[PDB]
This record gives C-alpha cells, structure tokens and sequence, in this order.
C-alpha cells in the first residue's frame, strides 16, 4: 500500500515543444560564424559541403525558448539567411516527394517552354527545325534545402532520352484554313512581349561595402518605364552567359532566377541622377526629394510609415508603383492587385 | 463567323470585340 | 455549333517527336527537332514540351525527413547492448527481456514439442521486440537478451540500423566457412559463485551504422570499444531536399548566347530565337505565373509548386 | 514592475519583391508607355544615368540587380508554309 | 458509412486501367486517329515503354488530355492551372494528387531478406510488440525498413501512383473533347437521324 | 469543439541510457550438465537488466488539450466561479491585474472531458467577452506592433 | 545535497505526437486482412459490427512513425479504403456534434 | 490484453490493459441523403392537384 | 420539418480517447483485492 | 565632392556627356571627408566634428 501520493515526475510539455520548434527551424540555420566544431569530431574542411553543415554544432542558447517573448520580430542574424533553403520550403518539400523518397530516381518530366516569343505563339502549316539546349549542371537542374554543393556529394543526373510533344486543336479544315490565311498577312502578325520586359544588369557588392555606385554610360532613354532593385549574393547567383560555371558551389534557391528575393530589408536610400547635375525625380518632389530614402536609422523629424523605419517617401512610391494607392488615401489592396511577388503581400513591420 | 460561336438560345455567344490583344508588363 | 469548328477526318491531337539529332557535352546537351505541323492546322506552343526520361542520383546528402528511421523513441544517450574491453577484462552493459523456462548449455528453453525441450534459434531468437507484458516486477529466473560484441562498433541505440541476414528478421555478420556466429554467454548472480545462470546473453556481430544520425558528443577521440562510449550521444542529420526546380528552373539554357536554341523553318535556316543575356527569361516567367493565376496552388506536370517559406520561422 | 531601461528597435522584412521606382511623373502607372518615356521621344537628346545606392553591409560578396524596364517585344510573321519570320526591339536598351 | 453512390464521396477513381468504346459494334469511338492510343482510352500504364505519362504519376497523355478538356477546356493552349471558380469541389484538378515512392528492389539488392510484420523490430524495447499495449523488449538495433538514403542506400526501384477523389471519369461525346454547349455536335449529328446504334 | 484527445497508444519516458535498474552478474561457462566460473576473459561485475526496464507513462494528448482548455477557457471564467488562493494577499480592487491573475480557478470545471463530442460554448461562458482574450489574433498583433 | 547532475528521464515528444497520429487516423483504419483476434477477450462474428471493428487489434508497427519516410504517399493498403468512413470526417465530425452529443 | 481468461479477480489482472473504444460519429447524412425516397418507383412521392 | 427521437445505439462515441481518468496509465490498476491461496 | 581614399596619390574622374555651352572654367580643392559633412542630409551621426 503506496503511504501517500505516488510517484510522478514533472514536464514542461508545451515549452519543450516550443523549443523543438526554435532549435530545428531556426537555430539550426542560423550563420556559421555562431556556430563551432565538435569535439572528437572529424568535420570536413569545405564549408560547402552536407558533411560541414551538418556537423557544426549550434548552441540552443543563441535561439532558446526565451527569445524574443512577445515580440514579433526576426532575428537580425536571420534576416540575411536564405528563408527558402529551409526545410519546411513548402514548395521544395512538395517537389522532393513528387519524385519519390530515395536517393535512386528514375525521373519522368515535362519541361515547359518559357521564351515569351515561342511561349505563346501559334504555328500556322510548315516543317520546322526546333532545337534545343539543355543543361546537365546538377547545382543548376537540382534544389538542396541546405545549398550545399551537389557536384563534391555525390548527386549525379543522367538524362536518358527526349521527346517533343505538340497537342493540336482538331479544327475544321476549311476554317483552319481560313485562319491560315488571316494570320499570313502583314497586318496579322503575331506580337508578343516578355513580361518582365527588362534589360538586366548586375553590379557586383564588396564585401562590407555601404556604397554601391552604379553608371549608364549615355543612351537614348526613350519609351523607358522604371526601375526594379533588389540586392542579391555572389554565391547564390551564377554566371550565367556562361554554359558551365565551375566557381558555383551552391544548389540552394537562385533569387536570381524564382523570384524568392529576401534581401530587400538592407537598401538604406537611393541617388538617382540623370546627366550627373538633374537629380530625379527633382522638381521638389519628395520629403527628401533629391534621394529615395527606403528606411532610416536614425529619425528625429518623424518621417516613417507603418511603425517601422520605412519612411513616407518610399511607402508613398512603394503604394503607387504597384496599386496606383497614395493620393486619395492609403488602404489594403484587393487580393487580385495583391498577387504574391508585391509589395504589400510582403511587407511585414516588426519592432 | 456565327457559325463558329456555341448557340445560348438562338443567338451566337460571341466575345467582346476590344478583348483581342494583351497588354499586360511587369508593372504596367 | 456542328460544322466549321472541329474537322471530320483522321487528324491526330498529341505528336510524338523523335530527335534528329542529339549532341552531348559534359556539361549539356543539344535536342533538335522537326517541329512538323501538317496542313490545315494550328499549334499553339503553348501546348509544346519536352518529355525527359533519366536516372537521377540525388547523392548521400539527401535526407527527406527531420529526425531518424530507426529508435526514433530511444533515448538519444542510450546504449545498445555491447561489450568493450578495459584493464584485459570485457564488460557486458546488456538487457535480457524475454523470460523462457529452463536454461541449458544449448541456449534457452522457449517451449516443448511433446516432452523434448524446444530450445531458441540462435540466428533471431529471443526476438528484441518480445519481452514481458505485465508491468509488475514479476520474478524472472531464467531470462535472455541479445547483445553485441566488442568486435561490432559501440553506437546509440537512436538511429542504428543492421541489416537481417536471414527470413526471420534476425541480423548478424554471416562468415563463409554460409554460417552466422553467434556465440551463447551464460550469467548468473555473482553472490551465487550449485550454478545455474540466470542470463543468457546472445553475442553476435552486426553491421550496424547510423544512416540518418551523427554523433553529438564524442567522449573519446581513440578506436575500439570502451566504457567512456556509452555516454556518447546521437543526433539525427539534417533534413535535404533535393529536387528539381520551381517550373524546372535549370533544365533549359535561357539567355547564354553559346546555347541559344533555334526555331527556325527547315530551308531559311534563320533563327527566329534572338535572345539576348541581359534577359532573364526565367524571372519572366515565374512572375508571369503570378499575374495570371493563383501561385499558391501546385500543379505536377511544369513542377509548379512555388518556393515558401513558412510565416511562422522567418518571422518569429 | 521589476523592467530595465529599454530602447526600441524597428525594422521591416519584405520577401520575395522587386523595390519598383516608376519612370513616371507622378509614380503612377496610368500606362505601360509612360509621360516621361514620351517625353524623351519628343526631346531627341541622350542623358546619363547615374545610380547610388547605400546599402547596409553585410560580411559577404553581394550583387545588385537592377531591372532597367523597356519594351521588350517580338512580332512574329509567317508568310508562307514553313517560313518563320521575326523583329525584335527593345527600347531604350537596344540590342 | 458514406454512400459514394449518393454522397459524391467517389474514391476508387485509381483503380481504372483503360477504356474502350465502339459504337455500333464495329466502329471504335473516337476513332479518326485521335488519341496516341486511338482505339482505347488508357488511363494508366504500368509499364510505359514508349514515354506516355503526365505529372509524374503513371496517368497517360491521352487521358490527361481528355479529363482536362471534359472539365476545363485546357489542352490544347497549354496546360495550366483552372482558375478557382472552374474548379470545385468534386472536379479533377481539385482532387487530382500524384504520388511516387521508393522501395526496395528484391531482384537488383543482393541482401533483401522479406522480413514480415512479426520480426521487425524497429522502436525495439520502447514499443510494444504486434499491439498497442505495454512496451517490451530491449534497445536493439533495428532492421526495418532498408535505408533509402545515405552512403549505404539500398538498390530502389519507383512505384508510381495517383489518388483522385470526389470526381467522375467525365468522358464528352464531343468531338474535340470540349465543352462548347450542353447539346454537342455529335449529338446534334444523330439527331433527327432515327438510327439505333449499339454501345459496347 | 470537444473531440477527445488521440492516445489510443501509450507515450513513454526512458531513462538517459535506456536502463537504470540493471544487476551485477558474472560470466559463466559450463563443464566439459555442469557449471563453471569464467572470470578470466569477461569480468565478473556485468550490468545487465533482467526483463523489461524501467518507465514512466504520460497521456501526451490529453495534457496537449488539457493545457489549452486551462489557459483559454477556465482562466476565463467569470469571477462567481473563482476563489481565493490561501496565504497570498490579493488586491481588494476585482478590477486590477493582480485581481484577475491570482484568483485561483479549479481546472475541474473547464477539464479536458467537458462536453465531450459537442460542439457547445459554455453557458459560463456566453455572457463573458470572447475579445477579452489573449488569442485575440488582432490585439496578439497590434501589442507585439509596438514591441515586446 | 546532490552530487552531480539530477536525475532525469528522456521521452522524444516530437515522433510520440506523430506515432499517435499515424494509428488512430491510419493503422486503426487498414483493412481487416491485416488485423487479428485479441488474446482472450471476447468479440462478434460479424464483420459488420462495432464491437467487432473496436477489438480487431492491429499492430502499430503496420503504420508506425518510419513508413515511407520522406514519401507524399497514401498506403495501397489504405487505397481501396473509403477515406470517408473516418473519424476526421469533417463534415460528420460536425454533423454529429449538430445534434448533440 | 487479457492475461487470464479466468474471470474471477487474479494477481494477473492487474496487469491488462485499457485501451478506449474507436471514435463513431453516428448523424444525419450530408443535405439529408437518405430520410427521402427519391427514385423509389413504388414510394414515389405525389405533386398533384386536389 | 420532422420532430422525432433518435436512438444512436449503444455503438455511438462522438471522441477519440476516454472520458475517465484519462491521464491515468492504461496498465494503471485501480485499489482492489484479490484471493490467492 | 569625388572621394579620395587614403594614401591615394591619382584620382580619376568622369563627366560623362553633357552640352558644355556657356562653360565658365574649373576651381578645385582637396578637403576632409572628417571635416566635410555630406549635405542634404538633416542630420549625421557619424559627423564629429566641430
């Protein structure tokens, strides 16, 4: 007979939930110059490779259960991590498994055609040649969640066969015909555009600089429609115009190349000058209206938005480029103006 | 070209005659 | 509408192309086509693709899963049953669930057939998933387990894996002579040394190694087994997923100018592809996706399944 | 009761975005071909440009990606049976 | 339980492999050489010699093609996700989710041993064996399943699969497969025809 | 919305190596029936288990839901329904902080069996302002806009 | 005083969570060919009762927390399942509570 | 698990195990399926006039 | 509109795990007796 | 104000095309970036100097 209560030992079950979620997610990823080598160890020497980034031992401290409380705030050493290299990459979770589980893949893939000129084009009767280059670079045809280099571990891909498919509507001939003939005018031409519709320019950062001056030489600068700027990392975009970059040892995600940009927090203000005297958009535009303020360290005049350090010039802007919202008042765009890849989609003010 | 057009009724079920062309850009 | 819409004569919906001709470099290769359209019919390339066949590796740095596939419930300092050699005297750190009914120098008695004493199959009996049911401390006189040898190298029990060597799901290192070694160790109370022992510990070699974990903390940099490595601690790998692309970003050669591709009539031979480097054909279309249709849905066929983060990781 | 002296940090993150800055003269899109890109035509005179950009420092090589936006178009004609035919122009970075 | 007859909670979908249709016993609906497998309407292929699936899944090209015309009338302009108000709740691309694996290859991996629910013993002296009950054994190395990842990776070989629920095999009597009105041109066709075709 | 808890499984807990509870045994091997001691390869000190080892049980599940009806819903009662703790001051004022958080509530009342299979709001709980509540995910947001 | 460091007993909540979820939602639901008789307790013969569906005991190494790990992929098993005839059925998890409970 | 057969009151039971009974949500059909005989042509139901 | 009273049956159980004593372990015996020779 | 690092003895700049009619002529003078404060803006913190 038990004299008194039983025995029983205490958890904290929602703390060690919490705190498995922390450490996995985030701790985890956090920069390698927080993290140390194990002892007893043997830990390889390329920091490119799964066998460094596994093994480099994170302290749970760094990201704990304790940090942050009630704070909705990331971390300032996460902020310049890859959220997209992450395991819980929705996207890439869901497109690891459409292949299967194991490292041995036999793959089966139908490859869309994405140049805006035979993207959408409609080919009237004619044998056409049709010819194709594609690319066998397994950090350029595969995605790590880690961006480690899959050439040194081992990933290989091997692509066996190719087949061009073509479904055709099934139109009446002497009405196919009659469209045949509409469209060999002059006047009936098909016209396309690209809908990024941009000359693409990129202007390399050192490391640990603040200043970036960039220079057009001199052009005609006719039917020119803005701009688009978004910082990006030496190592996770590749030299592309070239067939084979043999310097790019990263098979994250390339911002480059989806979309999935994050380094747009660190942009302090912009200096557009045409012709090196006519400041733009000149013509006491702005609050500070010879630069592009994006966001202030230190305010004293009170000129920011949305209980963050963007200021009311560039939020100003930031509405109007996108949802032509700012004059007659700010308020929350619809969800069809609203796509993904926007603006208000994406802005998220922290303190 | 009525005789292209599905039937809803009698009359043909024809598009607007404007929405022809794309126009749509990167902003614009 | 009947008439002057959809033909009445044998035309095809979906073509197959074989290539013409297929180059290779080491780094790409080149897939030229006879994009054939017949007469009296119009193709929207749109409706155009290349289906790819092939093997991919994705390399031993693929881990599609947090955590480990075997002992994921162990604890993560906890030991399998193993020996190790100390000063030369080895020690047995074990565990005998299953409980049977009389102990000879042939193993363990697990029943009887008629009145001759069945004893257990040396290659996967006493099984390490069977032991006792009831929860009180009955008492055991004659128990049995399975332990590893000082030959076979010291692991945790979270994430070790050995492969069976035989039908019946037991594993072990076999030897040619095609025999299994497993050696019977007999233990009894050390106060009670007539002798009978009470524990009969099933030694054998396995090839045991850790598929999806690491070592957190290593005790002891030298080889060999030891006392200083039961304390040592696994941790699983980190979770890699590797796959193809958002839309298969990468499979095709956009704005190099040493790989452009061509879509050009067969007597002309004039390139209606003019693409320039400073494009980024890729941005172009991942974009287009977004105006078009909603981008959080996932369609297979392109690998549209769009890159994201989770909310509640970027922003804590 | 017990709470130290604090000071506030503020921040924004805005994934997975383009900073747009319109070549407009109100920064509105109230068309693809805007004022100020008309204006230009009508002016007939090249300028430079001259971009400057702060940028906080980080402890890595960086890029800079900037979008000069033109009208990127193709118009495609096929005249006879199997005859491809196409122009291309983009302004005002010509190529 | 749930009715799929009455409930529209349709789950067996997966379990059909091909389709074919003659009218008038002889004459092979469609016919015209319209399908890559023209006589019959394949679903799915296990064995896929000549390159003729979609979605990384074993479904074909013939009746991806058909289930997205029957529904969304995408096809031929390039397949692409319906927008939301063409696809409910108990259409295709709603419901349509393929899958792959991989398993075990017995006949390439020289050391498979079959090793059947009563001897594997992984979570080994932490869970109770064959039964939720109490936990018994000993913590023990495990031996299921086979590694399919690591330098040790077993040889794998690919089942491939598709789950659609909820929805109907929509097969139109339409001669392009698309719906471009409630009375078809090939109904319109037997109309005021007075013939009787039999349906096989 | 009252679903019951998942735990047709039981989740137990293990101590550090697997094991604590093992026994001192020595090596023995028999004589060329019979016994003999063999202390000349293995030792005679060997710590082995005899049986299953030991373990303590817990109900994950239902400490998962019985901390989330605690926290938000018998936290919340009215005050009719609470008491006050023994041998702790408590302010006089029912409308301070110290009021509302040291008024000690039994979790019997708002227990992880209540109304079970119904999907039923409590009649204790109708007249109390549901906004008044920490997972008002607009006031979670606007207090965490300012800061922590 | 204690000497050293306390003690201690290590439970991974994580995989228990998931080990919980993976048989009342999936193991609980396979079909009855995988199932067998508990030991010494009593059941109906006829396959069409709850009495008989509640004791049919199934293994939980069947649907543990390694199948197919790192596999978006419903069980073949479980293919030729109604997924409906299940007590995640959301609109009959809602119907029910409707009436009462 | 039952240890014993025996139903009397043993040392042995104090080691079977309870297990709870699988969750049955027993309702109405989704829109009523069911309550209607529609289809029936024996109870088929009557629009009529007086 | 229908009034009426429905019997669920015996076999009705509207939520996963139990209603008594459910944090208590499934081995856990209650404080009972037994005859033993 | 074109920016001289330090212990840098050739300092190339670039007009880089521009209608140079009504011209007046050049005057130069090297300064501190210390004692220099970048005007335009309302405030430096990093400015000490006074």
């Amino acid at each position: 007979i038990r004299v008194g209560n039983n025995f029983a030992m205490e958890i904290n079950l929602n703390a060690n939930l919490w705190r498995n979620f922390l450490y996995s997610n985030i701790a985890l990823y956090l920069p390698d110059k927080l993290k140390y080598s194990p002892s007893n160890v043997k830990i390889s020497d390329n920091p490119n490779t799964y066998d460094y980034m596994n093994k480099r031992v994170v302290a749970p401290g760094l990201v704990d259960c304790y940090i942050n409380l009630g704070a909705r705030w990331s971390l300032d050493y996460m902020d310049n991590v890859n959220p997209f290299n992450h395991h819980r990459n929705a996207g890439l979770r869901y497109r690891s498994m459409l292949l299967g589980n194991g490292r041995y893949v036999p793959f089966h893939i139908q490859v869309p055609q994405k140049f805006f000129a035979i993207k959408n084009l409609l080919l009237l009767p004619g044998s056409y040649t049709y010819e194709w280059n594609f690319r066998k670079d397994v950090n350029m045809v595969l995605q790590s969640s880690l961006g480690n280099d899959l050439r040194v571990d081992g990933a290989s891909i091997k692509f066996d066969s190719i087949c061009l498919y073509a479904t055709f509507f099934p139109m009446a001939h002497n009405t196919a015909s009659t469209l045949e003939a509409m469209l060999r005018n002059d006047t009936n031409d098909q016209s396309f555009n690209d809908y990024l519709s941009a000359a693409n320019m990129l202007y390399p950062i050192p490391a640990n600089a603040t200043n970036v001056p960039i220079s057009i030489p001199s052009r005609n600068w006719a039917a020119f429609r803005g701009w688009a700027f978004t910082r990006l990392k030496t190592k996770e975009t590749p030299s592309l115009g070239s067939g084979y970059d043999p310097y790019y040892t990263y098979s994250g995600s390339i911002p480059y190349l989806d979309g999935t940009f994050y380094l747009n927090h660190t942009f302090k203000k912009v200096a557009i000058t045409f012709d090196s005297s006519v400041s733009w958009p000149g013509n006491d535009r702005l609050l500070t209206p010879n630069e592009f303020e994006i966001k202030r360290s230190v305010d004293g005049e009170g000129y920011n938005v949305a209980q963050c350090n963007m200021t009311k010039d560039w939020f100003l802007v930031q509405m109007l480029a996108n949802y032509n919202i700012g004059y007659q008042g700010f308020y929350i765009p619809e969800s069809y103006k609203d796509r993904m890849y926007s603006f208000f989609r994406n802005f998220q003010p922290m303190s | 070209f009525a005789s292209l057009a599905p039937r809803h009724g009698s009359r043909p079920f024809m598009g607007n005659w404007q929405d022809i062309g794309t126009s749509n850009m990167s902003g614009g | 509408p009947t008439h002057d819409v959809t033909t009445d004569r044998s035309q095809r919906l979906t073509l197959r192309f074989i290539p013409v001709d297929r180059e290779d470099t080491a780094y790409s290769y080149k897939a030229r086509f006879t994009l054939a359209v017949g007469d009296n019919r119009v193709l929207d390339m749109a409706s155009t693709y290349f289906d790819i066949r092939g093997v991919l590796d994705r390399g031993p740095t693929f881990k599609p899963y947090s955590g480990t596939a075997y002992n994921a419930l162990a604890p993560k300092g906890a030991p399998n049953p193993c020996e190790w050699d100390e000063a030369q005297k080895t020690h047995v750190f074990g565990q005998a669930p299953y409980s049977g009914i009389n102990i000879t120098k042939e193993g363990i008695q697990i029943g009887v057939e008629g009145q001759t004493p069945k004893y257990a199959d040396k290659t996967f009996q006493p099984e390490p998933q069977i032991g006792e049911s009831q929860w009180y401390e009955t008492e055991i006189n004659h128990a049995a387990g399975r332990v590893l040898k000082k030959t076979t190298p010291m692991k945790p029990c979270y994430g070790s894996y050995a492969k069976p060597t035989n039908e019946n799901g037991g594993q072990g290192i076999l030897v040619k002579q095609l025999e299994s070694q497993v050696e019977m160790q007999f233990f009894s109370t050390t106060e009670a040394t007539n002798l009978t022992p009470k524990v009969v510990l099933y030694s054998e070699d396995v090839d045991i190694e850790t598929p999806d974990t690491h070592i957190s903390y290593m005790p002891t940099i030298k080889e060999g087994n030891s006392r200083e490595l039961m304390g040592q601690q696994s941790m699983p790998n980190r979770p890699n997923y590797i796959a193809f692309r958002d839309n298969f970003i990468g499979l095709m050669y956009y704005n190099s100018t040493g790989n452009m591709g061509v879509l050009a009539g067969q007597a002309s031979q004039l390139n209606a592809v003019v693409d320039l480097q400073d494009r980024n054909t890729e941005l172009s279309y991942q974009l287009l996706l977004d105006s078009i249709g909603d981008r959080t849905r996932y369609f297979s066929m392109w690998n549209q399944a769009v890159d994201s983060y989770d909310p509640d990781v970027r922003i804590i | 009761k017990t709470a130290v002296d604090s000071i506030t940090q503020k921040k924004f993150l805005c994934d997975r975005t383009l900073w747009r800055i319109p070549f407009s003269s109100n920064f509105m899109s109230m068309g693809a071909l805007t004022d100020l890109g008309q204006n230009l035509l009508y002016a007939n005179s090249a300028h430079a440009l001259d971009m400057t950009f702060e940028v906080d420092p980080m402890d890595e090589p960086t890029l800079l990606y900037v979008l000069f936006e033109v009208f990127d178009v193709v118009r495609v004609h096929r005249p006879h049976r199997g005859v491809i035919e196409t122009v291309y122009l983009r302004t005002p970075f010509s190529a | 339980g749930s009715i799929p007859y009455l409930d529209g909670t349709f789950y067996l979908n997966h379990t059909f492999k091909k389709v074919a249709i003659t009218f008038d016993s002889s004459v092979s609906w469609p016919g015209n050489d319209r399908l890559l497998t023209p006589n019959e309407f394949e679903i799915k292929r296990s064995v896929d010699g000549e390159g003729y699936n979609v979605a990384q899944c074993n479904m074909t090209k013939d009746w991806f093609l058909v289930q997205m015309l029957a529904n969304y009338n995408i096809g031929y302009q390039g397949f692409y996700i319906p927008e939301s108000y063409k696809d409910r709740m108990y259409s295709f691309f709603r419901n349509f989710q393929p899958m792959s694996r991989q398993v075990v290859d017995d006949t390439k991996y020289k050391d498979y041993q079959q090793v059947g629910i009563l001897h594997q013993h992984n979570n080994s002296g932490f869970v109770g064996y064959l039964a939720p009950t109490m936990r018994e054994g000993q913590a023990y190395p495990a031996n299921f399943p086979y590694p399919l990842i690591g330098k040790t990776a077993v040889d794998s070989i690919t089942q491939k699969k598709f789950l659609c629920d909820r929805t109907l095999w929509r097969i139109p009597f339409s001669s392009n497969f698309m719906s471009m009105g409630a009375l078809t041109d090939l109904g319109q066709n037997l109309l005021y025809a007075n013939s009787a075709h039999a349906l096989d | 919305e009252n679903h019951g808890t998942e735990d047709e499984l039981p989740n137990y807990c293990f101590p550090l190596g697997g094991v604590i509870n093992t026994e001192t045994l020595t090596k023995v091997k028999p004589k060329t029936n019979g016994w003999e001691k063999d202390a000349t390869e293995f030792s005679d000190k060997n710590e082995i288990r005899v049986g299953n080892n030991f373990a303590m049980e817990i109900n994950l599940n239902a400490n998962l839901w019985r901390n989330f009806l605690y926290s938000n819903i018998a936290l919340y009662l009215p005050d009719k329904l609470k008491y006050s703790p023994s041998n702790v001051k408590i302010s006089d004022n029912p409308n301070t902080y110290d009021y509302m958080n040291k008024r000690v509530v039994a979790p019997g009342l708002v227990d992880c069996y209540i109304n079970l299979g119904a999907r039923w709001s409590l009649d204790y709980m109708d007249n109390v302002n549901p906004f008044n509540h920490h997972r008002n995910a607009g006031l979670r947001y606007r207090s965490m806009l300012l800061g922590n």
